[PDB]
DNA sequence: AGCTATGACCATGATTACGAATTGC
DNA sequence: ACGAATTAAGCAATTCGTAATCATGGTCATAGCT
C-alpha cells in the first residue's frame, strides 16, 4: 500500500499462496488419486411447494454421500417427519426387479451401501456433522 | 490548472497513453508531482472516455466548463 | 502442474499466470506488478462470404493451434 | 334487382432496429 | 458524473422474435347505371 501510495511499482507475487507453494516444494510434484480424498453428496426434502436453499424452511429427508478414499456410500433415512413417517428402506427390495416392486439397483453399487437411520432431522444432521469432521474431503 | 479544450477527451488520453507505450510507465508518472496517476474508464455517451487523474494537478476540461458555465 | 490452489483451475488468468511466474523463478526472473488497464475490443477471427450454392467436391485444409503458432 | 368501379377498413404483408440464444473457429 | 472500492478465457456469426412503421389485398359499403 505505501509503494502504491509513492507510485513506485512492486514487483513479484501479490498473491502469497503459489508464492508459498513455489517455495515450499520448488521441483515437480508425484501425486496419488486414491490419497486424495474427493466426496459427492445429493440432497432430497420433502414439502409442499419448491425448497428454497436461502430459507431451507423445510426439513430434508434424504442424504446421500459418497467418499472416494473409502469408496463408500452413506444414506441416511428419516423415518417420521411433518410430512410424512415411513418406515425403513431395504437394499434388496432395491436390487428387485420393477416389474416385482423393485428399483433395479445395481447390486455391486448396493455392496458399497452403509445405512443410518434417524428418527428425526437433528440426530442426522448431527451424525452428517461429526462424519464430515471424521472425513473430510478433500 | 490544467486546462484546454476537450482536453480529457483527446490530448491528456492521447498523451498519457503515447508516454506509456513509447517511454514507459515510469516516464509516464513523472507528470504527476507525485508520481501517482490512474485510469478509468467511463461507459457514458457511448463510452470510450478514458478520463485521466494526475494526482497534484487539477483537470479541468474547459468542454464542459463552458458546457454547464 | 501449475503449482495453484484447486479452485483457481476455474479460472485460466490464474493458472496461466502461476505457471509462467514459475517458469519466470526458474531462470532467477522477477514478474512485473498488476497494472491497469481499460476493457477494450479488437478486431477477432475472419470468416469469407460463401456463395450459397451447392459445391461437388471441396478439399479442406486447416492450420494446426493457429494463435500459439 | 343486380353487376361493378371505388373508398375504408381490417387485417395482412413487408422492411428495420434491437434483444436474445446458440455455434464455431 | 463521481459514487470510490473494488474480481477472474476472447470474437464473429446466424436466426428468430418483438416493437415500430409504411404499403396494400380481400372484402365490405356506397353508389351508380342498367
Ligand atoms: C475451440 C476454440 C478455438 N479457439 C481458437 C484457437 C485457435 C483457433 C482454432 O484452434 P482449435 O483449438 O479450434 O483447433 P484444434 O481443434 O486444436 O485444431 P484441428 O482443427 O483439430 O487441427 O481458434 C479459441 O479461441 N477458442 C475455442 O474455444
Amino acid at each position: 500500500k505505501r509503494m502504491e501510495d509513492i507510485g513506485l511499482e512492486a514487483l513479484g507475487m501479490n498473491d502469497f499462496k503459489l508464492a508459498y507453494i513455489s517455495d515450499t516444494y520448488g521441483s515437480e510434484i508425484v501425486y496419488d488419486r486414491k490419497f486424495v480424498r474427493v466426496a459427492n453428496c445429493d440432497i432430497e426434502v420433502t414439502g409442499d411447494k419448491f425448497p428454497d436453499p436461502m430459507k431451507a424452511e423445510y426439513e430434508i429427508d434424504a442424504i446421500t454421500h459418497y467418499d472416494s478414499i473409502d469408496d463408500r456410500f452413506y444414506v441416511f433415512d428419516l423415518l417420521n417427519s411433518m410430512y410424512g413417517s415411513v418406515s425403513k428402506w431395504d437394499a434388496k427390495l432395491a436390487a428387485k426387479l420393477d416389474c416385482e416392486g423393485g428399483d433395479e439397483v445395481p447390486q455391486e453399487i448396493l455392496d458399497r451401501v452403509i445405512y443410518m437411520p434417524f428418527d428425526n432431522e437433528r440426530d442426522m444432521l448431527m451424525e452428517y456433522i461429526n462424519l464430515w469432521e471424521q472425513k473430510r474431503p478433500a | 490548472i490544467f486546462t484546454g479544450w476537450n482536453i480529457e477527451g483527446f490530448a491528456v488520453p492521447y498523451i498519457m497513453n503515447r508516454v506509456k507505450m513509447i517511454l514507459g510507465e515510469r516516464s509516464m508518472k513523472r507528470f504527476s508531482p507525485i508520481g501517482r496517476v490512474k485510469s478509468k474508464l467511463i461507459q457514458n455517451m457511448y463510452g470510450s472516455k478514458e478520463i485521466y487523474s494526475i494526482d497534484g494537478v487539477s483537470i479541468l476540461d474547459y468542454l464542459d466548463l463552458y458546457k454547464k458555465f | 502442474y501449475a503449482k495453484m490452489p484447486f479452485s483457481g483451475v476455474m479460472s485460466p488468468i490464474k493458472t496461466w499466470d502461476a505457471i509462467i511466474f514459475n517458469s519466470l523463478k526458474g531462470e532467477h526472473k522477477v514478474i512485473p506488478q498488476q497494472g491497469s488497464h481499460v476493457k477494450q475490443s479488437f478486431p477477432g477471427a475472419f470468416v469469407f462470404e460463401p456463395k450459397p450454392i451447392a459445391r461437388r467436391y471441396i478439399m479442406s485444409f486447416d492450420l494446426t493451434s493457429l494463435y500459439p503458432s
